[PDB]
């Protein structure tokens, strides 16, 4: 009753306590060097995933927010029809969706969040690459827990 | 059951058979674990609990437990007797008091200890609620089948009684109880051990120069630091203690919501409790910056919340967290 405050109460870059192992939970903070040898049957051969190219992207309603509030509509010009995985190799756009259905050439929206004005993120929509240049809207209800974004840098 | 000396037993010291020691305020839930120095519980043979023997004279009285009073500032609550040791749910209080009605007599005992009840959480109640989180607390049982510890519970020494030293219309005259050990001289020289049935005495004649002691030791007691020792030895007798504290879940506390408001990277919460709440945060930054502040007055507080983000500890409510970008 006179004592000081508890590490679950004061530690600095975001941890959590337990009387068990003595662990420090979920302290974020840097960055880990990850490296990974996938089993190459789950690989797919190049020549079975549709060639999405001869494509455009677009940002339809740019949330500059954490919530995956970014959207953008993508006309796919796909060769076959099937999955297509996607990633912004750019640290800009962090995206929802993984993976992306295609029919013979459709379109289909995906989700992501930002953290420049003007997000100029590539996307590799398998083994195609976009700008999707656009702008984006700040959001108006900022209480709740923590963000999908994390990638605020110069902007 | 022992009979040691109350420190302010209703007027002033006596020798209750209830002498309070090891006053144990040390756990959560309203409760404390008592040693009387009578040993309630079953008879002085076999049965029941519920009933009552305290020393009365040289002698037991296992009798009923009729009308127990353990209180302090406010009178308490029994929660279980065994042996010399009672469980009682108390409030707070600077004193214990303690007391049984055998009847003819009120026949109490006090003593002085310092109680308080903190509940474990973040809030400093008074007072258990009835509703709230459960949280892990320190209290004692209910029950007896329990060896979690032992104290040591060796022989009595022997004790005074005057009772004993009549007259032999000319000499004073010691007696037995029941062919118990009475040790036995006076400042004149006489008898000088005593070991013996009822003896008289040849050289002294006052009753208050002689040796009216009993060694008893039939039945072991509580080392009580209100005993005196046993000289001859340290007999056997490891004995168990009842009231292990326990990691018990208590119905424990809960403070009233928060009334969360948004503000550009800012918190102002107007805040409300019931009782004094230790509120803190940790902006997770590796810039920590936490707080701490018990509050029991209603006070809008405010908090500059980061990018990353902050929490947010209403008491043992459990932790928030929140996104201000």
């Amino acid at each position: 009753r006179d004592k000081g405050a508890p590490l679950n109460d004061v530690a600095p870059f975001g941890c959590s306590i337990a009387l068990e192992p003595l662990r420090a939970e979920n302290c974020a903070v840097g960055s880990i060097p990850i490296s990974i040898d996938i089993p190459d049957a789950a690989f797919t051969r190049i020549s079975e995933t549709p060639t999405v190219s001869d494509l455009e992207c677009k940002i339809t309603e740019c949330t500059y927010a954490s919530d995956f509030g970014g959207i953008a509509t993508v006309a796919y010009k796909s060769s076959k029809a099937g999955n297509c995985p996607i990633h912004s190799p750019s640290g800009v756009a962090v995206i929802k969706e993984n993976d992306v259905t295609l029919a013979e050439s459709g379109s289909f929206t995906f989700h992501f969040s930002t953290a420049n004005i003007h997000p100029a993120f590539k996307l590799q929509v398998c083994t195609s690459a976009v700008t999707c240049k656009g702008d984006c809207k700040p959001p108006k209800d900022h209480i709740v827990d923590y963000p999908a974004q994390h990638t605020e840098s110069f902007t | 059951p022992y009979i040691a000396d109350c420190p302010n037993c209703g007027h002033s010291r006596c020798d209750s058979p209830i002498a309070i020691e090891e006053v144990r305020g040390d756990a959560h839930a309203g409760v404390i674990r008592i040693q009387t120095s009578a040993m309630f519980g079953l008879k002085t043979d076999g049965v029941d609990l519920a009933y009552m023997s305290f020393m009365n004279g040289k002698t037991q009285k296992s009798i009923k437990i009729d009308n127990l009073h353990v209180r302090t500032s406010a009178p308490c609550s029994l929660v279980s007797h065994h042996g010399y040791y009672i469980l009682a749910q108390c409030p707070p209080g600077d004193t214990v008091t303690v007391g049984f009605h055998d009847g003819p007599n009120r026949h109490t005992c006090t003593v002085a200890h310092k109680v308080e009840f903190r509940p474990v959480g973040r809030e400093k109640y008074r007072h258990p609620p009835e509703h709230g989180v459960e949280l892990p607390c320190n209290r004692y049982t209910h029950k007896r089948a329990d060896q979690g510890h032992y104290v040591e519970m060796h022989q009595p020494g022997l004790v005074a009684d005057h009772s004993l030293l009549s007259i032999h219309s000319a000499k004073v005259k010691i007696t037995v109880p029941s062919g118990a050990q009475v040790k036995y001289y006076c400042k004149c020289p006489d008898v000088r051990e005593g070991i013996t049935s009822s003896d008289h005495t040849t050289t002294c004649t006052d009753v208050k120069q002689c040796r009216a002691y009993l060694i008893d030791n039939k039945k072991w007691v509580y080392n009580s630091g209100r005993l005196p020792r046993g000289e001859g030895d340290t007999f056997k007798g490891k004995l168990h203690v009842p009231f292990v504290p326990v990691k018990a879940k208590c119905i424990a506390t809960l403070a009233p919501e928060p009334l969360v408001e948004h503000k550009h990277r800012t918190l102002i919460l107007h805040l409300h409790p019931d009782h004094p709440t230790l509120l803190t945060t940790r902006s997770l930054g590796s810039d920590a910056n936490p707080t701490r502040q018990w509050i029991e007055r209603p006070t809008t507080v405010n908090f500059t919340v980061t990018g990353e983000g902050l929490e947010y500890t209403w008491g043992n409510h459990p932790p928030k967290r929140v996104w201000a970008q």
